[PDB]
């Protein structure tokens, strides 16, 4: 949204976090100040350089749209029906469900997101497996809602060049993001004689146990003696310290590392970050816990 | 046969399970454990140390598991009691195979030392169901069938005792009673 | 207008007297448990929720009897700060007792309170309709030797034969949804023992302002997580779009609410709904419906044993289920702008988007004064006049008194 | 069987009953216990209902059902209260975790790739001099995962019925064991082959 | 016809002794509403599936209605010959993979 004042125009651009007051002088911007939602008052303790207001949907309004609707309107002359978007789209405001009439609004030949990358850059897929049954479910849920919402009964419009919009499936994206020249590469943690292991496997969870817990901690502590590296990562807030006197409990030695740091040798590094599960490298003689894996509470 | 006898009795000699036993000694009215249902197995042949022990789980597939698998430390000495597959007010009888083997199994607990019926029992595992469901006391007063070769009976008495103990007559047997 | 108002606020400064004369036993300072369950907070506090913390802590050390409402919608920190209030009191030898309305707030509130104080020896059990006289009898109204310190129950709660052995805290939960024949208990029990009520209905800024010194109240209005608002469709009553729709939710194993108002055929609604999505487990609840039936139907819905609920207005705006995130309303034009705001709220309040569907049949045209109403709630000042409504009801919960031939 | 409380009115007894006289009950779960519990009270309640209601038993003479009750599921309460007073303790065994509870020094086994890494996880150990064992249902998978586990430089041998584990060498072992056990106090691991196989 | 075509056709004729077979427990008698719901709610605790039959596929939508009004909380679908064959592989999948409880 944004407002119109004299001299002074209001705009919340949709990434921002605040809304920004813009007050011109003659035909250039004089200053410019973030105020608040509440009060509709300037907060002078953020400063702005500049602000970058993006689209706030996937297209632009243009003349071609606006009589490429009106000759769709020729064609189906309340609030959810088609003619009445067109309508709307005929004098150039933006509706609801418009993001469905491109391939008629404006015909062009898509592109996917991989070729927005830079040259070279590769793409790396987390357990592709998964991938290809939420690809399947995607693809089916899309085409339900584009027969569901674009039937011959929904209107009182050819399907098939509505379907260059859809998603393209797994394949097709792969071959896509080679062809743009971006590798394909993929990591997964089910087995294959044709790939590359890694020297790291996962670290133990407690599972709501006092002996798993404990056990753990023995565990870092034979590690620091050791001459190894240990860190417990907790992504929480004012739970560091509990997990230095629950080591202490466990005649562990531990402090709180200052953000960035990485761990001493022989001691027990407890540093805040967001870190979702625990890993094991002992090739860096390394070993990483996390606060979930000692409670078992995702965050 | 006992294959993970030996097995099982190794993992007894931890102080943890050798801690149950020492508690399960005494008999104490409270006593409550806490562990992995991988567990189950080591923590009922603990408890077998002392004497006889019930276990009960929840639906008759865990108790058929852990009677199968305690069957590998204990053999004949294991032995389920089975779930009923009809309600008790159902307008469906339960099953003839079910029905004897509990049957069978009251009868061996009545009769620890008889070898016609198998084993000592020291573990009896059951679900739920038959934990919950009320019995008639007199179901172990009555007699069953025996024969042995070599046993002087009366041919049509123990015709008039087999349907008695509602066996269906047939010219022709094809399914169990 | 004065004659009448003038009743409401004699009633309430005899009330703020009797409270501040009478007397009190007060609570002593913090307990160190007490900051440690500070620390087992998974989130971050607001700087309301922090405040309303020092007021809540303030008259509870003071000797004065407390008598303090919580304001603010759901989602916010509103319950925390009654387990720290109930913590804080159990800690100082006093008990802590929790009444709701529903039993399925009993049940909620129970596994927030439970899970909060584990890790300490906070004896905590719940008495509601869906529970054995085993567990009833013995282990919750067996309340005489002082064994659990804080429950959280029913109007079961109310009945003749239950004792409190030093209980010193009482919390009660939307207040204004309990029975005539029972409110008039727990605002008897209000000079006796220090209470606490919660509510999320909003008073307007100028009542709060004017009550000031008579009612003491603390609202909260900073968000922890900012809401993102759900996608509203408004259209016609099409079935291959509900089915999409429905299905979305069940794909992301989630529940959904379907609005059907007219109880006379709401049976032919969930048939229809069942017809259209096979694979989704469709009950139905109601006013109509006996008490039993409703409390075991939706405490199945929050349990997650079924997938779509086909229930009246009124039931749907009375159930927070966070994992319903689809509202499907048929005949949107049979209802006031107001009772779809309220519908719509109670979906999508979590960090996972909802999705509204209003739905005018399709086999009659809309009238002169549906067709604006609904374009309105497609927008994202014609709701102002609606959402005024929704201070009105709070002003006759803090108020005491409808005065319905005043207010008009 | 469904009326017998009625052509043979006797007063019902329990399982415990039958039990020798010092024989305690363990309970696994005990939660799903009463959970299973409510339900079956529940569908046999129900099935009472529907199966002898007014409308299915033929007129002009009600069945009893109040009597029929007598040979209905007791209560979880009632059938603790019944065991104990009897003589044979309840004893409880959980897997979620309660302070008044006594916890197990013993972990579950880690199997759910996971394959070689329980196999480099068995060779560690095996290399600790610590004892372990493997126990698969056929004698067939037995000899497959001797040298499955000897594809990776880890000694495997068979174990006889009944023998214990060498203290430094694997073992499968035909055993009906469904998931395995670690114990850190005696140093010992068992994997079985539901749990390592997919299936 | 076995030995017959023994020559020709060659057989491994593998059968469940009747020894071995846990039979299915047959119920006979009058229709019963409460009956056929208790049943099919014992059915759907342990998390089975059941089979409803009926071959007037032209009332077989009325059928499944009234299994629904049986038991509410199942889901309940039909499958039939005169279906398109997609819809039906469909449906019967679905029901292998437990997306539907009574068929």
């Amino acid at each position: 949204e944004f407002a119109v004042r004299g001299g002074i125009l209001d705009v919340f651009p949709p990434t921002a976090e605040h809304p920004v007051r813009v007050e011109f002088w003659g035909d250039e911007i004089s200053e410019m100040r973030a105020f608040a939602i509440a009060d509709q008052r300037s907060i002078p303790e953020v400063p702005v350089q500049t602000v970058v207001a993006v689209p706030c949907r996937e297209l632009l309004m243009t003349d071609d749209v606006r009589e490429r609707a009106a000759a769709l309107a020729a064609e189906h002359p309340v609030p959810g029906t088609v003619p009445d978007m067109l309508a709307k789209l005929a004098e150039g405001i933006p509706v609801d469900g418009m993001e469905a009439l491109l391939p008629l609004l404006h015909p062009i030949e898509p592109t996917t997101l991989t070729r927005h990358l830079p040259e070279g850059a590769p793409v790396l897929v987390c357990d592709p497996e998964k991938v290809r049954t939420r690809a399947a479910d995607l693809i089916k849920t899309g085409r339900e809602f584009l027969e569901a919402s674009w039937s011959t009964a929904a209107v009182g419009i050819d399907l098939e060049a509505l379907g260059a919009s859809g998603f393209v499936t797994f394949e097709e994206a792969r071959e896509a993001a080679r062809e743009g020249g971006h590798p394909w590469w993929t990591l997964s943690q089910l087995s294959d004689e044709s790939a590359v292991e890694l020297d790291i496997r996962s670290a133990p969870s407690a599972r709501g146990s006092q002996h798993n817990l404990e056990e753990i901690f023995a565990m870092l502590r034979a590690h620091v003696a050791t001459g190894g590296y240990a860190a417990v990562v907790t992504p929480g807030i004012g739970t560091a310290h509990r997990v230095v006197e629950q080591l202490g409990e466990a005649d562990t030695a531990a402090t709180i590392l200052e953000p960035g740091t990485a761990p001493k040798a022989g001691v027990v590094g407890v540093l805040k970050g967001p870190l979702c599960s625990g890993v094991v490298l002992p090739g860096a003689n390394l070993v990483i816990i996390t606060e979930t894996d000692l409670t078992g509470n995702r965050v | 046969q006992t294959p993970i006898a030996g097995l099982v009795e190794l993992a007894l000699s931890d102080p943890s399970l050798q801690d149950v036993i020492r508690r399960a000694a005494d008999r104490p009215a409270d006593l409550a454990l806490v562990g992995p249902a991988s567990a189950r197995v080591l923590v009922a042949a603990a408890l077998a140390q002392n004497g006889p022990l019930l276990v009960v789980a929840a639906t008759g597939r865990e108790a058929d598991e852990l009677t199968a698998e305690l069957r590998g430390v204990f053999g004949d000495s294991v032995a389920l009691f089975p779930s009923w597959e009809t309600l008790p007010h159902e307008r469906l009888s339960p099953g003839v195979e079910t029905v004897g083997a509990r049957l069978m199994l009251l009868r061996r607990l009545a009769r620890p030392d008889d070898e016609t019926l198998g084993a000592p029992l020291r573990v009896v595992v059951t679900t739920t169901r038959s934990l919950l469901q009320p019995m008639a006391p007199d179901l172990v007063d009555i007699e069953p069938v025996t024969l042995s070769v070599g046993a002087e009976m009366e041919f049509e008495d123990v015709v008039a005792r087999l349907v008695d103990l509602s066996y269906t007559r047939v010219d022709m047997v094809g399914k169990r009673g | 207008a004065r004659r009448a108002v003038r009743e409401i606020a004699s009633e309430l400064v005899a009330l703020y007297a009797k409270r501040q004369s009478a007397p009190g036993h007060a609570f002593g300072p913090d307990t160190p448990w007490q900051a440690e369950m500070e620390d087992a907070f998974g989130f971050t506090e607001t700087i309301d929720q922090l405040t309303a913390i020092q007021e809540v802590k303030s008259d509870m050390e003071k000797p004065v009897p407390m008598d303090r409402v919580i304001c603010g919608d759901v989602g916010y920190g509103k319950t925390e700060i009654a387990v720290r209030a109930a913590f804080k009191a159990v800690q100082d030898g006093k008990q802590v007792a929790v009444l709701v309305p529903t039993t399925l707030l009993a049940d909620q509130h129970l596994q927030t309170f439970t899970n909060r104080m584990a890790g300490f020896p906070v004896t905590v059990k719940g008495l509601s309709r869906f529970t054995d006289p085993a567990e009833s009898r013995a282990v919750i109204e067996g309340l005489k030797d002082g064994s659990v310190d804080v429950v959280i129950g029913t109007h079961r709660l109310l009945q003749t034969g239950v004792t409190w052995k030093d209980l010193g805290l009482i919390i009660v939960d939307e207040e204004q949804r309990f029975g005539v024949e029972h409110k008039e208990h727990i605002k008897s029990m209000r000079t006796h023992v220090d209470v606490l009520t919660m509510s999320a209905t909003p008073i307007p800024r100028t009542l709060e302002m004017s009550l000031a010194g008579i009612r003491e109240m603390s609202t909260i209005l900073t968000p922890p997580e900012e809401r993102y608002p759900v996608l509203t469709y408004v259209g016609p009553h099409d079935d291959k779009q509900v089915a999409a729709a429905l299905r979305r939710e069940l794909l992301r194993d989630g529940q959904a609410f379907y609005i059907h108002n007219r109880v006379r055929t709401i049976d032919e609604a969930a048939a229809r709904v069942r017809q259209l999505v096979p694979e989704a487990r469709v009950v139905v609840a109601h006013g109509q419906m006996n008490e039993e039936t409703l409390e075991k139907t939706v405490e199945g819905f929050w349990n997650r044993e079924y997938d779509i609920l086909v229930c009246t207005t009124i039931v749907e705006t009375g159930l927070d289920i966070s994992n319903a995130n689809t509202l499907i309303v048929e005949r949107a034009d049979t209802f006031g702008l107001s009772q779809l705001h309220q519908l719509r709220g109670r979906v999508g309040r979590s960090r996972e988007r909802g999705y509204a569907y209003f739905l005018y049949p399709p086999n009659k045209p809309l009238t002169e004064t549906a067709y604006d109403r609904l374009a309105t709630i497609a927008q994202n000042a014609g709701m102002a006049v609606a959402m005024k409504d929704l201070e009105i009801r709070g002003a006759g919960n803090v108020l005491g008194a409808e005065q319905s031939g005043h207010v008009a | 069987e469904a009326l017998l409380p009625l052509l043979h009115p006797i007063e019902p007894t329990t399982l415990t009953r039958h039990l020798p006289e010092g024989a305690p009950v363990l309970v696994c779960d005990p939660e799903k216990v009463r959970t299973r519990a409510a339900d079956l009270i529940k569908t046999g309640r129900e099935f009472l209902e529907a199966s002898w209601s007014t409308a299915a038993v033929g007129g002009d003479a009600p069945i009893d059902l109040e009597a029929l009750g007598a040979s209905g599921f007791v209560t979880f309460e009632e059938a603790r209260e019944a065991a104990r007073e009897g003589g044979h303790p309840w004893w409880t065994l959980s897997q979620l975790s309660d302070e008044s509870a006594v916890e197990l020094d013993i972990r579950s086994a880690p199997s759910a790739h996971n394959l070689e890494e329980i196999f480099a996880m068995l060779r560690a150990h095996v290399a600790t001099g610590g004892y372990a064992a493997v126990v698969t249902p056929g004698i067939g998978t037995a000899h497959r995962v001797v040298e499955q586990l000897g594809e990776a430089d880890t000694a495997a041998t068979i174990l006889e019925p009944g023998t214990a584990p060498k203290a430094g060498v694997v073992g499968v072992l035909k055993g009906p064991l469904c998931s395995g056990v670690v114990l850190p106090g005696a140093n010992l691991v068992i994997i079985t082959e539901t749990d390592l196989t997919g299936n």
